[PDB]
RNA sequence: UCGA
DNA sequence: GCATCCGTGAGTCGAGGAAGCACAATTTAACACTTTTGTCAAGC
DNA sequence: GCTTGACAAAAGTGTTAAATTGTGCTATACTGGGAGCCGTCACGGATGC
């Protein structure tokens, strides 16, 4: 039984972000003009982020920091 | 004077039996806390905690 | 059929009183709370009122 | 396609028949309805074949608040007017001219419906624009657009942008829970306070004891004015008619008795009903 | 299922359970003209 | 210990009430009532006390026309 | 269209199932357009031709 | 997420 | 006829924190103009 | 005590310029979703095998 940290649970969300964003990239790069798009064409950074945004909210793991008293920190 | 003689009910919940709910005669109290009678407290089953 | 609705198993409860067509009486004193009324016990009962 | 043409132009011959009458030999009349039930077994077929390009391209516009099944069947709506539509004299294959109108029947279903609230097509054109043109601001500027940079971009008023962008807003559902759910913490505003109720009550009964202490005919001038028992408002010339006087002369008599109740003796009690 | 995979209430489920109509707003109440506060021992009160 | 009196100590006679049900809200940032619950109700039963019932169920919270007139009383 | 009020349906037993002899799971294929059912038959004119 |  | 599996239930109050355009149809505003109303002054 | 006429404001009111709104259409060829689910526990009774 071991400890998924801080850092590893982040990871975790990014990593849903990237695969949340292949869909974007796969399904622009057949469709999407040809031979000049660049990564600049389609490269949608929004699903990632919001990843991100969405885990350091709502989730269970990342709380409001509780401060009474340093020792409650 | 409306509170003279104008009985109020107590409640401590959990209420597992009538018990829980009894009713007393106000007495105006200083502070922000309520006074309870020692005796009702095997009642209430109520902790001074 | 209503104080089982209220109790247990509310979806079966309503299918099958729906079906029977049932009536409540509205004896019990679980009714009587639901609908407001005087429940039919204590200084409810028809005589003490 | 030629099929599903011949049976509709035969259809309509039929059609041109029943007006004029002129009953076809009984062979040929048979043959022209057999054309139009092959005419319809055609289109039939033509649907029922091109079933899943409506599939293959309804998959991509899922997770935007309408279910598969829906996007599925408006675009299968969608390949209904791209069969009535399609022309078989043009040589291209009927996937090319069918993809057009597939996906136009998506998207216009998700504007017209998939919006709690409905927003116009129009609408909802110029907030995609909005968001396109706010995604790549984000990539140019590395920073959000502020809506000066927005409106300037789109060629409209800063102060119309935000008016969009408040379209924008999506209703919350009231039965989201975060145990009790948010809908116990609104409290209905139309309900009615005790206090106020009781204090209108209070105010009625002071208003008749003091209006009641006047002329009886100044006091129905002040009665009618406001409306009052009535409750709709007149107008001195109404009042005029009642009381066999001009619109001037009930205004002198509403100025004098307004006078009167501005006098202390009247309003000294009134005072705590300013609000 | 709504935003977030939150599904939607039905009018079924305004009847069922803890949260129904039932136990929440039939068999219990909130009331007017009630409090609260913590106690304190009251040894110099009379029982009632 | 962060469990004072002077947040504890709640009190009301009328305030907002819920929009679907008439009955009062919880919490006291909302200015709510007391919750009488079932539980609450059988030692109400127990007692054999039917008008303190159904004042608590009735005129105390769900009842529209009633309210008002008992405060008008 | 009609529609089944799957409380009927849904609801073990099965209102419908019980009531026209049809099992839950051949229920379900039904209502959902999964099988074909037979209304009616001719049982005089099959029998003649 | 904590208090009895 | 039997057993595997779906359906229902498992304490009470609190307290708190997150595509694009064209075009027809239509309703909305915008304006010119008349009636209806509140008004000031003078005299009957 | 009331009325007059002239008088300005307001209140409509009908008519026109305008914005808002709804529907149709786009012709290389493109044709069967992807999402996911691990830690009850005890029980009853159908349903399914």
């Amino acid at each position: 039984r071991r400890l998924r940290t801080v850092g590893e649970l982040i990871q975790n969300q990014i990593r849903v972000g990237l695969s949340r964003m292949e869909r974007v990239v796969r399904e622009r790069m057949t469709t999407q003009d040809v031979e000049a798009i660049t990564p600049q064409t389609l490269i949608n950074i929004r699903p990632v982020v919001a990843a991100i945004k969405e885990f350091f909210g709502t989730s269970q793991l990342s709380q409001f920091m509780d401060q009474n008293n340093p020792l409650s920190g | 004077e409306v509170i003279a003689e104008h009985p109020v009910l107590l409640n401590r919940a959990p209420t597992l039996h009538r018990l829980g709910i009894q009713a007393f005669e106000p007495q105006l109290v200083e502070g922000k806390a309520i006074q309870l009678h020692p005796l009702v407290c095997e009642a209430f089953n109520a902790d001074f905690d | 059929w209503l104080s089982a609705a209220s109790f247990q198993e509310t979806t079966r409860v309503l299918t099958d009183a729906a079906i029977n067509c049932r009536s409540d009486k509205l004896n019990g004193l679980k009714e009587n709370v639901i609908i407001g009324k005087l429940i039919p016990a204590g200084t409810g009962i028809s005589r003490y009122r | 396609a030629k099929r599903i043409e011949a049976g509709l132009y035969a259809t309509q011959k039929l059609a041109e028949l029943a007006e004029k009458g002129e009953k076809l030999p009984v062979q040929q009349r048979r043959d022209m309805q057999w054309i139009c039930r092959d005419g319809d077994r055609a289109k039939n077929h033509l649907l029922e074949a091109n079933l899943r390009l409506v599939v293959s391209l309804a998959k991509r516009y899922t997770g935007r608040g309408m279910a598969f099944l829906d996007l599925i069947q408006e675009g299968n709506l969608g390949l209904i007017r791209a069969v009535e539509k399609f022309d078989y004299t043009k040589g291209y294959k009927f996937s090319t001219y069918a993809t057009w109108w597939i996906r136009q029947a998506i998207t216009r279903a998700m504007a017209d419906q998939a919006r709690t609230i409905r927003i116009p097509v129009h609408m909802v054109e110029v907030i995609n624009k909005l968001g396109r043109i706010q995604r790549e601001l984000l990539q140019d500027l590395g920073r959000e657009p502020t809506p000066e940079e927005l409106a300037k971009e789109m060629d409209i008023t800063p102060e119309k942008v935000l008016e969009i962008q408040q379209y924008a807003r999506e209703p919350i559902s009231l039965d989201q829970t975060i145990d009790s759910q948010l809908g116990d913490f609104i409290e209905d505003s139309e309900a009615v306070v005790a206090v106020d109720a009781v204090s209108f009550t209070l105010l009625q009964d002071q208003l008749q004891s003091v209006l009641e202490t006047l002329s009886e005919r100044e006091a129905g001038v002040v009665r009618l004015r406001f409306g009052l028992t009535d409750g709709q408002p007149r107008t001195l010339d109404e009042i005029g008619q009642v009381y066999g006087v001009t619109r001037e002369r009930i205004r002198q008599i509403e100025s004098k008795t307004m006078s009167k109740l501005r006098h202390p003796s009247r309003s000294q009690v009134l005072r705590d009903y300013l609000d | 299922t709504g935003p977030g995979n939150r599904p939607l209430k039905s009018l079924s489920d305004l009847l069922k359970g803890k949260q129904g109509r039932f136990r929440q707003n039939l068999l219990g109440k909130r009331v007017d003209y009630s409090g609260r506060s913590v106690i304190v021992v009251g040894p110099q009160l009379k029982l009632h | 210990l962060h469990h004072l009196v002077d947040d504890k100590i709640h009190a009301r006679s009328t305030g907002p009430y819920s929009m679907i049900t008439q009955q009062p809200l919880g919490g006291k940032a909302q200015f709510g009532g007391q919750r009488f619950g079932e539980m609450e109700c059988w030692a109400m039963q127990a007692y054999g006390a039917a008008y303190t019932l159904q004042e608590l169920l009735t005129i105390k919270s769900d009842d529209t026309v009633g309210r008002v007139k008992v405060y008008e009383a | 269209a009609p529609v089944t009020h799957i409380w009927y349906f849904k609801g073990v037993p099965s209102r419908l199932g019980y009531l026209l002899d049809l099992a839950p799971k051949d229920l379900e294929k039904i209502i959902y357009f999964a099988a074909y059912v037979i209304t009616s038959v001719d049982d005089e004119m099959r029998h003649n031709e």
